[PDB]
RNA sequence: AUGAAA
RNA sequence: AGCGCCGUGGCGCAGUGGAAGCGCGCAGGGCUCAUAACCCUGAUGUCCUCGGAUCGAAACCGAGCGGCGCUACCA
RNA sequence: GGGUCGUUAGCUCAGUUGGUAGAGCAGUUGACUUUUAAUCAAUUGGUCGCAGGUUCGAAUCCUGCACGACCCACCA
RNA sequence: AGCUGGUUCCUGCCGAAGUUUCCCUCAGGAUAGCAGAAGCUCGUAUCAGUUUUAUGAGGUAAAGCGAAUGAUUAGAGGUUCCGGGGUCGAAAUGACCUUGACCUAUUCUCAAACUUUAAAUAUGUAAGAAGUCCUUGUUACUUAAUUGAACGUGGACAUUUGAAUGAAGAGCUUUUAGUGGGCCAUUUUUGGUAAGCAGAACUGGCGAUGCGGGAUGAACCGAACGUAGAGUUAAGGUGCCGGA
RNA sequence: GUCUAAUUAAAACAUAGCAUUGCGAUGGUCAGAAAGUGAUGUUGACGCAAUGUGAUUUCUGCCCAGUGCUCUGAAUGUCAAAGUGAAGAAAUUCAACCAAGCGCGGGUAAACGGCGGGAGUAACUAUGACUCUCUUAAGGUAGCCAAAUGCCUCGUCAUCUAA
RNA sequence: GCUCAUGGAGAACAGAAAUCUCCAGUAGAACAAAAGGGUAAAAGCCCCCUUGAUUUUGAUUUUCAGUGUGAAUACAAACCAUGAAAGUGUGGCCUAUCGAUCCUUUAGUCCCUCGGAAUUUGAGGCUAGAGGUGCCAGAAAAGUUACCACAGGGAUAACUGGCUUGUGGCAGUCAAGCGUUCAUAGCGACAUUGCUUUUUGAUUCUUCGAUGUCGGCUCUUCCUAUCAUACCGAAGCAGAAUUCGGUAAGCGUUGGAUUGUUCACCCACUAAUAGGGAACGUGAGCUGGGUUUAGACCGUCGUGAGACAGGUUAGUUUUACCCUAC
RNA sequence: GGUUGCGGCCAUAUCUACCAGAAAGCACCGUUUCCCGUCCGAUCAACUGUAGUUAAGCUGGUAAGAGCCUGACCGAGUAGUGUAGUGGGUGACCAUACGCGAAACUCAGGUGCUGCAAUCU
């Protein structure tokens, strides 16, 4: 699959309200911080005799994730997400879809 | 162990004893569902003719 | 494995008809639909949009609101012990009317006809349908009519 | 070595017939339906013959051949290869599952049973009804007790109660014997390589008279 | 349960292994490409694609 | 490296 | 009986949708008194058969035929 | 005791799934040689184990019939 | 302990389910259904396991294949710049003969996953008062438009207020038990050689149900139960056992 | 010689003998909650500890790729805490560095254990010393057998038998 | 804006198939795929412009508990595209292509809180998405036990019984042929109708708070589909010997070798050495070879504990005094 | 009645082979500077309505026409099917009673009708 890398659309951004130019770029999940409550509890609740503590998951299935977008609102930066099919291939530089060619 | 996997045998006695009640149909039914173009002018019209025979017999 | 889909058990059902594919004429266009008006349901499988389900497919029911190019449609519909009344937005290509509400309304001011001319004269109107009642004595003549007897066949292989 | 006809006599079960779905069945033996002199024409064969059912029934084509074989080698025998002409009627379509178990003493530690029950081909079979005619055939009446003696074997060979009858009929025809005489003797017909092309009231009356000339020239 | 025997193939090296018929084993996704050769400067193999 | 029988 | 694999040159064995690789064997030439070995050369593969999809298959999916393998326990 | 496979030139082996038996070995003759051997060429041989349908018509379609080659055959 | 076993007096009234969806769920539960109890609003109807009239929808039976798709038998008559060839001959889109193709109309047989057609039975809806007609009020909706739409004012239209029949009260809620192994018969029907086999569809039954007949029997036929009496019958029978 | 007392006394265990492994006492093996604790040990490699095999005779083949055991460290691999540096107002973050071990590379089979298929060919035919090829870490060597191991199998030949 | 597949007729190279042109061409093509519907100035092919595959949240349908998830339908308020315009457009022509809580993370609000008052980092919140549970309404998870235990189970197996009888076995119909000549003395292919329950399956009704489980020995009784014996008929019966068939189950049907054996195969006698049933007769009648616990050996399989209707060896066989029958 | 435009139902309207066509109207047709699109003024855009022809299109008629449609007192009350039966039969199956009721075939007929507006001897 394939995308551009401008898109015209809504940015409600609260002086637009209406379509205008989003450069787009992917979407990566984001280090995780230490010093969230999940990883607090979870180091004390792994904290000492007792063993594992939290389930941990390995019956995987899925062969793809979901792609998914941020489009950044050229005049307001009022970025935005939405999200997409299930992609085993991916890519923005596009190579256009030339019909009229040979092999 | 294999077992009986369906059958639909006596759900009909089951029905027909209390069964089949149409549903109560009501006068003035719900405006839901219903454009709400037309529910909004229905509104003020409304409104108007209430004023309106409220003002023919005040 | 077993398929349960919106359009299964639906190929001789949506099938268009024989020498009748291709678009759809325009009174389905024309017509006129308003709230209280009882309409039919059939499908038109040319008209992948707005279609209605299998079930609701040879039905019959009741307007309750209009749009563009969609009718609202009430429909009745047996679930366990119990009708339930379900919304459709369909389709008018999917739509009819019901002529026999049509022939009700025409029997209802022919009704109101009788009803003032027997204002008119008082001459007891009897406006209700009555059944095939059982028929009345006559005679039959025989003049060019003589009973012709007539008995049963042998039979033949008729090979 | 085959499996007997009790088994597999009756219409318990739809038609499977040969498709792009089972793809994949054992050929008949049979693959004869005419014999005799089946060039001969139609008033050469004025009398017809027929062979019928009062079951209804499936019909494998091993009897259909041994019967064919039975009546056809009677007639070659006694009258020749070229005094008759035999048609079979009834073409074996269906075919017939068979969940191979197994013929030994110790199948019980992997035979499975039930679970796979939908069995493979192994043969064929017709589906015949009452009156749907098995065989027929046309010759003369001096050929007829020899033709009626060859479907007396051919009875004998397949099940059920079958049933012999003289047609009122002119060869193959739908057609009875006087009236196929007096169209005959008049020119409503034209004879093919066997049956024969009627003239039709209806239509090109310059090809009725391209065909047909005789007739026209009453 | 099944006994697999695989190479490792960036190696040639032999890994033995043995699980039950019905767990679940990973596989990846390997795919070969040709392409063509061009002067071989030190190791990085000098190749090109069509494009 | 081998080289048929008299 | 159920399930799985495999059919590539004369032989053996590779082969990955844009279209067959290698060795040994074969042939020709040369050296040799002659054959070997040796040096210079060339060729050979309905890719088990049918059908299909594909713009196009040895490959990819059915049909069949064959050579094998695995299953076969508790009684 | 059955289920399968096959029984082709004097020998062996393809055979063609339907109309013609082909290859090799062997033998006879020829070439070769001082004569032989091997090597080259050529003919010889074929109902393919007994009856059926019969493709017009049949070894090979397959029905049975005598020879063999395999796989199977209580039970707790 | 989701498993086995047992679970203490009488009578009266009502009275089941073994099915749906989710669950490491399949010997169990939750949910919905089935059933009881409490009643509540009203007082003969906003109903009906029903028919008729009218109107629709279906694509199963049956039928057809000289109608489509697919399969299929046999002939004949043709086109060979036309597949194979045999011949005349040097050959010639030259001539002839034969043979598989293709074309023509004809013929025999077929289809759960083919069909023009197309039932029976089952199934939806309407048969009025919340209605019909006339007039004009409203609106930010709609219209080119006081045009239309929706809801209304005022007035008129009664006894036949809009076919039949019946209604034993109609409607409404709350709460809760047990159950969630099901089986037999007719008819349709899938698998299977077939099965007192396995499995679905409709209805009725057994379960939970005795009585009379089938000698005998869970289910079949007749008929369903307070205690008694009198008569008459059912199905089945009337030689004797055995009432006739 | 010993065992399953109360269903198995045997081919099982043991045994002598063979072989291997660890250990030089600041130790090997083992114990113990610990301890100024302990067994071997009132001992010292002809010894203690742990294994296998099982008299004698003869003989012990090929494989260190796998799994284990073990020896290297000469290494930009990986690399915890503590510790160091930078940034930041600090929490803190990032970076560097990096023990053993793992990885890397060697050894080891009286350690666990393993020890192949396919074609063609000889002047009768059959067979195949021979040759060719795929592949393995290497392809079962000496020797032994339908033996307590051999499906097919009541294997084929002989003998014992009238069978 | 065009109209596809295919066929026919032409055009050098060029042929069956290269590109071009004319005629027919209701779809016999194509529409990402599976299949089915649907579609011919289009939904197909080409061409032009675009990003409605957008935002707000609600309603509705399907599965259905009228819960969720998923998908889809029709609208309202916005912003947009395309077109001359009507109009169409909230992903793919329709039918499938997918995922809760806690946690983590990102976008939005730049909003709330950090509870003695402030600022700033940081953390925690609200709205909306992703990271994934395929056992797909979603636990975090390898084996063995013949040393075994427990609660239960005839809802569920292995025997017997029962229905069924494919298969096993037995008997018929018909008669191409064989039989020197002749279908039938005797056999009788291809086809076909039946029977039996002595096999082996199939099923799982009874039986898992136990019906003592192969064979032999012993011993009786029964069926006949009669091996022999009695009487008879037919013959390709000269006689002898033999074969077929009828009434017939009265009477009898062995000894041994090997094997646990049923069975089989041999030796020999014999008048003949027929088949079967009785809970695959019979264990308070035997035995205990075999099978069938625990010990042990081999082989193969397994990393291993351990497995093998694979082979071998060793391995407790209880009670009748009651009723009935006798 | 004819013709044109916009049409409803979408074959009685289609298809094939021929015959005819007053007027008028359509159409064929003539031209390329202009907007416009094409490999090409062939298609499409524009101009004149002049040059000319009703040959073709278009309209209608013919065809024991193919096809389509309708009807049958044709087939057929058949096939199938609902309900009942201690009905028959070994069974497959069938008949009867109360009921519903096809298709194919056979024969006969027909071959577009029609709305709004404008126009033509
Ligand atoms: C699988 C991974 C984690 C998973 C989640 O943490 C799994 C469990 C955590 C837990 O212990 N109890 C729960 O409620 C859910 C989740 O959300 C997925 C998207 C991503
Ligand atoms: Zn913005």
């Amino acid at each position: 699959v394939n995308v551009p890398k401008t898109r015209k659309t809504y940015c409600k951004g609260k002086t637009c309200r209406k379509h205008t130019q989003h450069k787009v770029t992917q979407y990566k999940a984001g280090k995780a911080s230490l010093f969230a409550q999940g990883k607090r509890r979870y180091d004390r609740k792994q904290s000492g005799f007792g063993g594992q503590t939290k389930p941990v998951f390995h019956k995987k299935a899925k062969t793809t994730k979901k792609v998914v977008l941020r489009l950044e609102c050229v005049k307001c930066k009022t970025r935005a997400q939405l999200t997409l099919k299930r992609c085993k291939h991916f890519e923005l530089g596009g190579e256009k879809k030339q019909k009229g060619q040979a092999l | 162990a294999k077992s009986k996997n369906h059958t639909a045998h006596n759900q009909t006695r089951k029905a027909h004893r209390n069964g089949i009640k149409k549903p109560k149909t009501y006068k003035y039914p719900s405006l839901k569902g219903v454009d709400p173009k037309f529910r909004r002018n229905h509104k003020h019209a409304l409104h108007g003719t209430a004023k309106a025979l409220a003002a023919a017999k005040k | 494995g077993k398929s349960h889909g919106y359009r299964s058990r639906t190929r001789y059902m949506f099938q268009r008809d024989f020498r009748k594919h291709g678009a759809v004429h325009l009174s389905t266009y024309l017509k006129v639909y308003k709230v209280g008006d009882i309409v039919d349901i059939k499908a038109n499988g040319s008209i992948q949009k707005g279609m209605p389900h299998k079930f609701y497919q040879g039905k019959t029911g009741v307007v309750y609101n209009v749009t563009k190019s969609s009718v609202g449609v009430i429909i009745n519909k047996m679930v366990g012990n119990r009708y339930l009344e379900k919304r459709l937005n369909l389709r008018v290509e999917h739509i009819k009317h019901s002529k026999c509400r049509q022939e009700f309304l025409e029997r209802v001011k022919a009704n109101a006809a009788k009803r003032a001319e027997a204002k008119a004269q008082g001459v007891a109107v009897q406006l209700k349908r009555q059944p095939a009642q059982p028929r009345e004595s006559r005679i039959v003549s025989t003049e060019g009519n003589v009973p012709q007897t007539l008995a049963p066949v042998p039979y033949e292989t008729f090979i | 070595a085959r499996r007997p006809a009790r088994c597999y006599r009756y219409q318990k079960n739809k038609p499977y017939p040969k498709s792009r779905y089972n793809r994949a069945v054992p050929d008949s033996k049979i693959r004869i339906y005419d014999l005799g002199k089946k060039k001969a024409t139609v008033d050469e064969f004025p009398l017809c013959v027929h062979l019928v059912s009062n079951e209804l029934e499936q019909l494998s084509s091993e009897a259909l051949e041994a019967a064919r074989i039975c009546a056809n080698k009677y007639m070659t025998t006694v009258s020749g290869r070229d005094a008759f002409h035999l048609r079979v009627r009834v073409h074996p379509f269906h075919v017939l599952r068979i969940n191979k178990m197994l013929s030994c003493a110790g199948a019980d530690r992997l035979q499975q049973g039930m679970r796979g029950a939908w069995g493979k081909p192994h043969g064929l079979a017709a589906r015949v009804d009452i009156g749907q005619i098995i065989f027929s055939v046309r010759t003369k009446d001096s050929n007829k007790d020899v033709v009626v003696e060859g479907l007396r074997r051919a009875r004998y060979k397949f099940p059920g109660q079958q049933k012999i009858i003289l047609s009122k009929k002119w060869g193959f025809t739908n057609l009875d014997r006087p009236e196929y005489l007096k169209k005959r003797e008049a020119g409503e017909v034209k004879d093919d390589g066997a049956f024969v092309k009627f003239l039709s009231k209806k239509g090109s009356l310059e090809n009725n008279i391209r065909e047909f000339p005789e007739y026209f020239a009453a | 349960k099944v006994h697999l025997v695989a190479i490792d193939i960036f190696t040639g090296k032999k890994l033995e292994d043995l699980s039950p018929s019905t767990h679940n084993m990973e596989v990846p996704v390997v795919k070969r490409n040709e392409y063509q050769l061009l002067d071989i400067d030190d190791g990085f193999l000098s190749l090109m694609n069509m494009d």
